């Protein structure tokens, strides 16, 4: 037997950690990424791409390190330790933010061979690939907001950096630059995390709520058989309560899991369709009919108008900072502010 | 010997180990023990956190700058302060503090024995000590116990008020300031007046409570309430309406305290966010009503000193700048603070009238006190951020503060919360205990089965 | 007097003894004769102690 | 049968299409007079004085709102706390004016709604279920209560409550971060594990027991066909599906008891949620997220910023621009 | 000898976790001290 | 078809090799910052070394393809 | 500060209202003991 | 000298934590 | 040093004690 079908035998091995022809992408992409971004937020800088420290070293801590985003002058570089703005220093590189580019590139190759694996398995096991097309949602969210995005901006200064108060910056700024909130794909991304965080929630109590006494114990969980053919709840006392509670209720039990699959994913697919539409500046900013009626009618004032005040705030008072190779300087003069504040 | 030779196992007892307290409903000798032994935790708590704090405490600086919430306590009750709270004192403190340490080691010391040593059962012991959930009677006679123990102890706050050197009244004349409190209120109109206020704006039903008199006289009512409550208590039997009404067990109980704890909770959270009579503001800080309102002051009294006429500054959106009226017609400050013209403070009441904010006595009776206790109170808001950086959200670093309202009051809605969560739970397993179905469905006599469909 | 300094210094070093002492005598099977003789005494001189303490607290 | 004990019977059947009981003797009138005043708000209302400072925001659709900008907007802060029915009010002209719908529509709601919760206990105990599906709808009341009673009561005012409405609910957010700096809130980012977490399982689970439907059904027809209400067997191999999930991390990460695996699917987006609540609910007493503006300082005592001094800069931004009228000194103090 | 059991899981247990522990509150007395202090 | 951890972590062996390893790897880790190299493997600023003494302004990059030599002249500024 | 007399003692007196915390962990050192059976 | 998967998975992780946790230790002595 | 060591000596007594029981089969 030739040496592909040895290599496959042993790639395919029931061991702890299943390897797989998908582990020779997936693992070093997947550990470069992550020990990318514990070296990056340890150790290294955003000085000279940011104006900002970023590392336990300088004095950050969990929740302000990050690995930043390169400066706006590379633009979409790859930004390759080779490459002709590093040249081979690694130092340099650091310096320059080769590291962003590092991990998110090692992240999306890494992100691929998660899903082959998730592939891999189920064909190797048997079962339907349902849990790989569920991962297409983390995948068109990773690719829309950390690739697309900064590719359709002026560089990938824009893309989010990798850190926690760094990614809290973004939201921020796609408030007060995008008004991303009044984007109803955004809207419809939010449906399905809080209606998906909800399927989760109300499906895990009623199963647990509509249990059958399968054991003598107070504590209900020994009393389950992983080989049992029963259902260990009651399906038809649980239809019953929410039929009578809230008027409706689940009655088949795969149409239940097919739809906690839907949302969720559906929810984060939506999100990247309208982050797809932010990398171009194609905003939901704006509702026309208000403007005209709020310029020429003084009294007119909505929670839409008064958001837009918000984002001028946040953009007049976060740019300078924010985009330092703008040079922004606004006279203390020209910043809008309300009475007194 | 074996592993599963003991009855402290899930096999014995039917409980997992992350529920292993419930092992206990039905052994009265340990549970005794675990109740004795937490109760030494709360007192070894009190005392070794007095101390930690009196070890911590600059006495001239205010008690609010420097993280205290023990201290306070001991202050209002008049131990180690004079006048305007300024800390005359701090052996009294000391004093608390080791007591309650020492004491700790004796509820410990019970606790342990009762939990390890001691019979794990009462009642082959004794029929006083022992108890059966079940038994109502016993159940309203320990409970009764506890009520003239409450009781009494209610009667000991007003034994130091009337009797043991006052209490510490910041509404007291002349400045605030320790007071012997020799004429409590006992006209239960008034007292049971407090109970049927509103509890919104305005009103703030008990938590209005605004002078000693009317604390000190209705901790007679409750002493008094408790003692005869703790009598027909022991005397008496739970009627049949009441029998119909309740689940009878050790966990059913638990549930009820539980809500009746939430409930408490809740209340003293907002007890120590707008009350500044029994947590005054000279030991916990301005609240936050009190602290807006002083930065009105504050910029009241500035430019009224540069020549501004206050009572008519027209401010930009045609509202008084400094003065407007409330909605029944009140002269109250203006701003946003508009929201806070119920708030009542020792500093603030002299430039007040039958109308409200008095503009002569704004004009002319303004006293560099009460322009210090405004400046102070209005840079000592109780806002600030978790690691403990005073001030708004967007402050930068530099002053170490959050006060001690803050601390209290989101403490006690987090605990409140969660105890209003404890009671759903233990009411709900309660109840589906007594009925014999919480540990799931009878797959043989499953009772939807047996019921019409809906359509 | 601050021999306080020390009488103090006891209760604290007492007390640390108990508080490893009286859980392992109470779930220890052998010589708990012995071990409850022992128990009376730590307790009464720790009680006394604390007396002692406080009373020399008002003279230091 | 005395006419109470036909009443009692009827309240409490376990056979009205949907269940009454104690709990919806008052839900009921509650949340249909809070749903229909909120209707006819969101339609027809005219402008409110939000802030107290006779600037009237427009919150209905008849007075230029469309779904996304329309509100039922908060009452005045003149009134503060005060309790706003209408019977307080001169007249339903200045009853609209101040903001008295807003009042009239939480108050039934949320009432409503803490009933709404008695109801799935008592519903549970009738049918002979264990108690706790109430425990878990405790975490999204909870987060209601936060933002129409507890912040309206740290902050003072029920004009700073929730706005029930779509860019209400964002203007609420956006001042709340400046105020607050919630995102920096452990609390708050417990809640977005709680519910990126739960949006995760949610969708991990449905595609785990998708993945592992026994074959019942044709090509021609839907999976669902497979799985008839009320049958005894499990419709899934859930050992097919552990032997796939324990091999895509590793064997002792999967869940192999069905009873432990939705327990986790319950507790995990209902804690979370819990602290959520919670953030808002101490956030109200101005308890708030971490502040690290200027932590970082060099030799000299240069600050270096860090991302949290931009998010401070973002902060500000709201800060100085939010209800421009409403402050005439220098700090806002609730 | 490789000899599972020869130290109780228990003791590994929480030696580990006060290792934890000890590391952790390390961390949180830098927030104070030093570089991120403030100060 | 392997030794299960807790056999292993309760093993006199495993604690014999990783009291030498585990203080050993902690300890190279505390001297690779204690010494200063990681701020020369990373090229991360001492907190003497984000300006030159009276400057106020960042050394930010602005050009991509002599950001090198940017960085470069930038270290060298600080005289 | 305390009285100083009992000055000697303040590093105690800083760790003294963290014990009771130890006594939850106890709990599951314990437990562990036993085997959490 | 015969290593497994699981082993070498186990240390490409472990190893670099510990020297990081060194790391950052030694950091919390860093002064301005 | 000295509140480390106060510390490390109370927090040491709770294991000990589980530690000195275990060692000689005791109640636990
Ligand atoms: C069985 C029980 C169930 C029955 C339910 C149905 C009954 C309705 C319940 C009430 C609903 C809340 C009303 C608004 C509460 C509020 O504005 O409370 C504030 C009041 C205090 O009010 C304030 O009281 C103040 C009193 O201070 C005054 O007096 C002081 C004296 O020192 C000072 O001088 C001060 O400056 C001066 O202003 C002023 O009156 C203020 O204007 C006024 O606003 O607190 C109080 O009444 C104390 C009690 C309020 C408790 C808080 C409730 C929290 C509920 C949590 C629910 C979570 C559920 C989760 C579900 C899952
Ligand atoms: C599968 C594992 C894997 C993958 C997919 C990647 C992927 C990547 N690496 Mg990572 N890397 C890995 C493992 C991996 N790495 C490991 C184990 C290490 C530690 C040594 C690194 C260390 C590393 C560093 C330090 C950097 C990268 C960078 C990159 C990026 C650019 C790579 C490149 O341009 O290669 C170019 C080379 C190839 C694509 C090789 C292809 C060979 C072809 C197929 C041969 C052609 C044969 C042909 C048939 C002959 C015909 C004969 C004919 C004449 C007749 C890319 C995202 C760079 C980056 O991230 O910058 C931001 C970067 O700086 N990597
Ligand atoms: C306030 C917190 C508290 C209290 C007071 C108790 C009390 C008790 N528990 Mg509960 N428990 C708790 C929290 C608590 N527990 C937590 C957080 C968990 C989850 C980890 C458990 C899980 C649990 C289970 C699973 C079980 C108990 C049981 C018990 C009882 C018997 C314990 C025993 O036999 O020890 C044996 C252990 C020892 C002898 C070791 C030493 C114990 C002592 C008390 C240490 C004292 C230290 C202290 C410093 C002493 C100084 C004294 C000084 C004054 C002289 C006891 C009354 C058991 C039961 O119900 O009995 C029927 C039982 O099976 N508990
Ligand atoms: C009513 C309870 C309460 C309140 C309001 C306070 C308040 C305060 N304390 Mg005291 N204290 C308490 C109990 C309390 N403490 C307890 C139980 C201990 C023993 C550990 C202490 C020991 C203590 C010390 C040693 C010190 C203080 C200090 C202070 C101040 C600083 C607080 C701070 O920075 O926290 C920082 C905030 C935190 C650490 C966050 C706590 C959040 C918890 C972990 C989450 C809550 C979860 C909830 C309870 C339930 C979860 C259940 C769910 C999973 C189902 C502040 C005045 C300091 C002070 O200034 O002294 C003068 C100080 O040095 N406290
Ligand atoms: C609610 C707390 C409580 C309760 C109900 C009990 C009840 C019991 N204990 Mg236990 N115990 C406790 C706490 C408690 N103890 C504490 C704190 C300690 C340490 C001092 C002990 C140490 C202990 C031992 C060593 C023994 C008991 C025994 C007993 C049994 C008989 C007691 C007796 O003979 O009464 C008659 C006693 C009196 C008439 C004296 C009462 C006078 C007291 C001291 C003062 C009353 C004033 C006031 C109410 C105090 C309030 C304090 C408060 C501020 C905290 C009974 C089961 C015995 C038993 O288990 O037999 C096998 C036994 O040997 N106890
Ligand atoms: C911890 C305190 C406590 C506890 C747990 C109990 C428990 C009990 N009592 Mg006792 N009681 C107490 C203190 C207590 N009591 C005191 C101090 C007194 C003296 C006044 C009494 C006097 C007393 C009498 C005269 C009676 C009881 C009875 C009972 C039993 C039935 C109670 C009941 O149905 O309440 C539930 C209350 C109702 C069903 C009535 C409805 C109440 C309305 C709807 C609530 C409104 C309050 C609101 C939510 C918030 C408060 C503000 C308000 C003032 C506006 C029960 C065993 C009865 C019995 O069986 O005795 C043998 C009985 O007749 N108690
Ligand atoms: C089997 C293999 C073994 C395990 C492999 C583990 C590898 C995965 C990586 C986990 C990284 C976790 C974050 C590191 C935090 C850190 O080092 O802080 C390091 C910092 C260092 O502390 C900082 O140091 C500076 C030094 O100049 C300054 O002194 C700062 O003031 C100070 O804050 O510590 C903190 O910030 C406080 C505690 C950290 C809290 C972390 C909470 C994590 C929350 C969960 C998030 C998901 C991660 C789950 C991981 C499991
Ligand atoms: C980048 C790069 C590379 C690589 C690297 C690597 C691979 C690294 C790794 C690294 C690593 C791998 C590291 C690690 C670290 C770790 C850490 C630092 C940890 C920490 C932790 C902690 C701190 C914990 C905490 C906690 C939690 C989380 C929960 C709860 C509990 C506690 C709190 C304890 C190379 C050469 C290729 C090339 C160039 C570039
Ligand atoms: C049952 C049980 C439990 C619990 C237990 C408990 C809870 C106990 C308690 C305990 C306690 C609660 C104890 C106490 C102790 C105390 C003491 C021991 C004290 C002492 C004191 C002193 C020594 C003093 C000193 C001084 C003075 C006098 C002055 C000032 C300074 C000083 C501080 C030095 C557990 C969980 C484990 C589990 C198992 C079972
Ligand atoms: C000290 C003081 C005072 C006084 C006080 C008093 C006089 C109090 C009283 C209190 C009271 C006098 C209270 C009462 C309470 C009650 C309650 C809390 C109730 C409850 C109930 C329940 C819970 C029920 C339930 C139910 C129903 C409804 C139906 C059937 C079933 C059952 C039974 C479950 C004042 C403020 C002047 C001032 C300050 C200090
Ligand atoms: C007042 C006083 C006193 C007292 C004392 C006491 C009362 C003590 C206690 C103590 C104690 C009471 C201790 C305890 C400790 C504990 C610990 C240290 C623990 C830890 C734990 C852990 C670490 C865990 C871990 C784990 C396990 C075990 C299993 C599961 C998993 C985990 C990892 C979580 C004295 C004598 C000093 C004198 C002075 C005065
Ligand atoms: C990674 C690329 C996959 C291409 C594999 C082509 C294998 S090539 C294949 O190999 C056999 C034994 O190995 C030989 O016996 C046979 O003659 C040869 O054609
Ligand atoms: O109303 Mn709604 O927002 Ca609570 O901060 Mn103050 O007041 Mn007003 O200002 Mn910012
Ligand atoms: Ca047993
Ligand atoms: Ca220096
Ligand atoms: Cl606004
Ligand atoms: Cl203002
Ligand atoms: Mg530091």
């Amino acid at each position: 037997r030739g040496w592909f079908d040895i290599l496959d035998d042993w790639l395919k091995r029931d061991r702890f950690v299943f390897v797989g022809w998908s582990g020779i992408l997936l693992f070093p992409c997947a550990y470069l990424a992550l020990g990318g971004w514990l070296t990056g937020t340890t150790f290294v800088t955003s000085w000279y791409t940011h104006g900002l420290a970023s590392s336990y070293l300088e004095g950050c801590n969990f929740l302000t390190v990050a690995v930043s985003t390169p400066a706006n002058s590379m633009g979409h570089s790859l930004l390759l330790l080779w490459g002709p703005e590093a040249q081979g220093d690694f130092t340099r590189w650091c310096q320059l933010g080769g590291l962003w580019t590092f991990i998110a590139l090692h992240g999306a190759f890494g992100l691929i061979g998660f899903m082959l694996r998730q592939f891999e398995i189920a064909r190797l096991v048997g079962v339907r690939p349902y849990n790989a097309i569920a991962f297409s949602a983390p995948i068109a969210v990773f690719v829309s907001v950390f690739l697309i995005y900064p590719l359709g901006q002026s560089s990938w200064f824009f893309a989010p950096s990798f850190g926690v108060a760094a990614i809290f910056r973004f939201l921020l700024f796609f408030q007060g630059f995008h008004n991303w909130t009044l984007n109803p794909f955004h809207m419809m991304g939010v449906a399905g995390v809080l209606g998906g965080a909800l399927l989760c929630a109300i499906h895990g109590a009623t199963v647990e709520n509509t249990l059958f006494q399968d054991g003598e114990g107070a504590s209900t969980f020994r009393a389950f058989n992983p080989t049992q053919a029963e259902e260990t709840y009651s399906m038809v006392t649980a239809n019953r309560f929410w039929s009578q509670i809230f008027g409706i209720a689940f009655s088949n039990k795969r149409w239940l899991h097919f739809f906690m699959l839907f949302v969720p994913v559906t929810g984060l697919w939506m999100s990247a369709i309208g982050v797809v539409g932010l990398a171009l500046n194609l905003r939901s900013y704006d509702f026309i009919s208000q403007e005209i009626r709020a310029a020429e009618d003084p009294e007119f004032e909505t929670f839409y108008t008064k958001n837009l005040l918000l984002n001028e705030g946040i953009r007049a008072w976060m740019a300078p900072q924010d985009q330092p190779h703008e040079n922004f300087v606004f006279p203390e003069e020209v910043l809008p502010r309300g009475n007194a504040l | 010997n074996s592993i599963f030779a003991t009855n402290r196992d899930q096999e014995s007892s039917g409980f997992a180990w992350w529920a292993g307290n419930a092992r206990l409903i039905n052994l009265s000798g340990k549970l005794l023990g675990a109740h004795v032994a937490h109760a030494g935790l709360i007192v070894f708590w009190a005392g070794a956190m007095t101390l930690f704090e009196l070890a911590h405490f600059i006495p001239e600086k205010p008690m609010y700058e420097q993280g205290l919430i023990l201290i306070p306590h001991i202050a209002t009750l008049g131990w180690g302060v004079g006048p305007g709270g300024e800390v005359v004192d701090t052996f009294p403190f000391f004093v608390v503090g080791v007591v309650h340490l020492i004491s700790s080691a004796v509820l410990g010391f019970g606790g342990v024995y009762h939990a390890i040593r001691g019979p794990e059962t009462l009642e082959e012991y004794s029929s006083f000590f022992g108890y059966d959930w079940k038994d109502k009677n016993k159940m309203t006679t320990i409970l009764g116990f506890h009520l003239i123990v409450l009781g009494i102890g209610a009667l000991l706050l007003v034994a130091k008020a009337m009797f043991f050197g006052g209490l510490y009244d910041t509404w007291a004349p002349g400045g605030g300031d320790v007071r012997v409190i020799t004429n409590p209120t006992l006209d239960p109109r008034v007292i049971f007046g407090y109970l049927l206020k509103s509890p919104f704006g305005g009103e703030g039903w008990i938590v209005s409570v605004n002078n000693l008199e009317d604390v000190v006289g209705g901790h007679i009512w409750i002493g008094l309430i408790c003692i005869a409550g703790g009598i027909w208590h022991i005397l008496t039997t739970p009627f049949g309406w009441a029998r119909r009404a309740f689940i009878w067990s050790g966990e059913a109980y638990l549930s009820y305290s539980l809500g009746a704890l939430s409930m408490m909770g809740f209340i003293a959270t907002c007890f120590v966010w707008f009350n500044n009579t029994v947590y005054p503001s000279e030991f916990y800080g301005p609240t936050g009503p009190e602290a807006s309102q002083a930065q009105a002051m504050t910029f009241l009294i500035r430019d009224q000193k540069l020549g501004a006429n206050v009572g008519s500054a027209q401010g930009p959106t045609g509202l008084g700048k400094y003065l407007m009226r409330s909605p029944t017609g009140e002269i109250i400050f203006g701003g946003e603070t508009m929201r806070f013209w119920d708030f009542r403070g020792p500093w603030l009441e002299p430039l007040r009238g039958p109308n409200g904010l008095d503009l002569n006595k704004i004009k002319n009776d303004i006293q560099p006190w009460q322009e210090r206790r405004a400046a102070e109170y209005m840079t000592h808001a109780p806002l600030g951020s978790l690691n403990s950086v005073g001030g708004v959200a967007t402050e930068i670093n530099s002053v170490n503060f959050v006060s001690p309202r803050s601390w209290l009051a989101t403490s006690h809605f987090v605990l409140a919360f969660f105890f209003l969560v404890g009671h759903l739970w233990h009411a709900g397993r309660a109840r589906a205990a007594a009925a014999g179905f919480e540990k799931g469905i009878d797959r043989e006599s499953e009772p939807v089965l047996s019921m019409p469909s809906l359509d | 007097t601050i021999l306080f300094q020390l009488a103090l210094a006891a209760l604290v070093i007492l007390s640390f003894v108990m508080v490893i002492g009286v859980p392992v005598a109470y779930a220890s099977p052998q010589d708990w004769d012995r071990s409850k003789q022992l128990i009376f005494l730590g307790s009464g001189l720790w009680i006394a102690l604390v007396l002692v303490v406080g009373v020399l607290n008002f003279f230091v | 049968a005395n006419l109470w004990e036909r009443f009692c019977n009827w309240v409490t059947s376990t056979d009205n299409r949907l269940y009454v009981g104690w709990f919806g003797v008052i839900m009921i009138p509650t949340l249909l007079a809070a749903t229909i005043c909120f209707v006819i708000a969101f339609i027809a209302a005219p402008p409110v004085d939000i802030d107290g400072i006779r600037e009237p925001v427009s919150g209905s659709l008849l007075y230029g709102n469309n779904i996304i900008t329309g509100a039922v907007v908060p009452s005045s802060n003149a009134i503060g706390l005060h309790f706003y029915p209408i019977w307080e009010a001169a007249s339903l002209d200045e009853w609209l004016y101040n903001g008295g719908p807003y009042q009239l529509i939480i108050f039934h709601f949320l009432l409503g709604a803490s009933c709404y919760m008695g109801r799935q206990w008592e519903l549970s105990y009738r049918l002979g279920m264990r108690p706790w599906i109430c425990v878990a709808y405790s975490a999204p009341l909870a987060s209601a209560f936060a933002v129409f009673l507890i912040y309206p009561i740290g902050q003072g005012s029920f004009s700073d409550g929730m706005p029930l409405g779509i860019s209400g609910t964002f203007n609420f957010m956006i001042v709340f971060q400046a105020e607050h700096n919630i995102l920096m809130h452990p609390f708050h980012q417990l809640g977005v594990a709680g519910v990126f977490g739960g949006a995760l399982f949610c969708a991990m689970h449905g595609s785990l027991v998708t993945s592992s439907l026994i074959r019942e059904t044709t090509e021609t027809e839907s999976a669902n066909y497979g799985y008839k209400f009320g049958q005894e067997e499990e419709t899934y191999n859930i050992v097919a599906a552990h032997g796939y999930f324990g091999r895509l991390i590793f064997q002792y990460a999967s869940f192999n008891n069905s009873r432990s695996l939705h327990f986790f699917l319950a507790a995990w987006p209902v804690v979370g949620v819990w602290f959520a609540a919670l953030g808002i609910s101490t956030m109200a007493f101005n308890l708030n997220g971490f502040n690290f503006n200027h932590s970082v300082i060099d030799a000299k005592g240069n600050v270096i910023n860090t991302w949290a001094d931009i998010i401070n800069r973002a902060n500000l931004g709201m800060e100085v621009m939010h209800e421009r009228n409403a402050h005439n000194f220098p700090l806002d103090l609730a | 000898m490789s000899e599972g059991g020869r130290i109780p899981l228990w003791i590994v247990a929480t030696v580990a976790g006060m290792g934890v522990i000890v590391i952790v509150g390390l961390f949180f007395y830098g927030a104070y001290a030093g570089l991120g202090s403030s100060l | 078809g392997e030794r299960p951890f807790s056999d292993i972590i309760t093993s006199v062996r495993y604690w014999v090799i990783h009291s030498i390893t585990i203080p050993a790897l902690f300890i190279a880790g505390w001297l690779f910052v204690s010494t200063g190299l990681a701020y020369d493997v990373f090229g991360t600023p001492r907190p003497d070394s984000y300006y030159a003494q009276e400057q106020r302004s960042i050394p930010l990059v602005t050009d991509r393809f002599e950001a090198k030599q940017q960085v470069e002249t930038f270290l060298e500024q600080l005289k | 500060k305390l009285p100083e007399a009992y000055a000697i003692f303040d590093p105690l007196v800083d760790v003294l209202p963290v014990i009771p915390v130890l006594f939850l962990a106890l709990a599951f050192v314990w437990q562990a003991a036993v085997g959490f059976r | 000298p015969i290593f497994t998967v699981r082993w070498v998975a186990v240390h490409t992780l472990a190893v670099p934590t510990i020297f990081f946790l060194g790391a950052i230790a030694a950091m919390q002595f860093i002064q301005r | 040093i000295a509140q480390l060591t106060m510390i490390a000596m109370i927090g040491i007594a709770g294991p000990m004690i589980i530690f000195l029981l275990a060692v000689r089969r005791g109640n636990l």
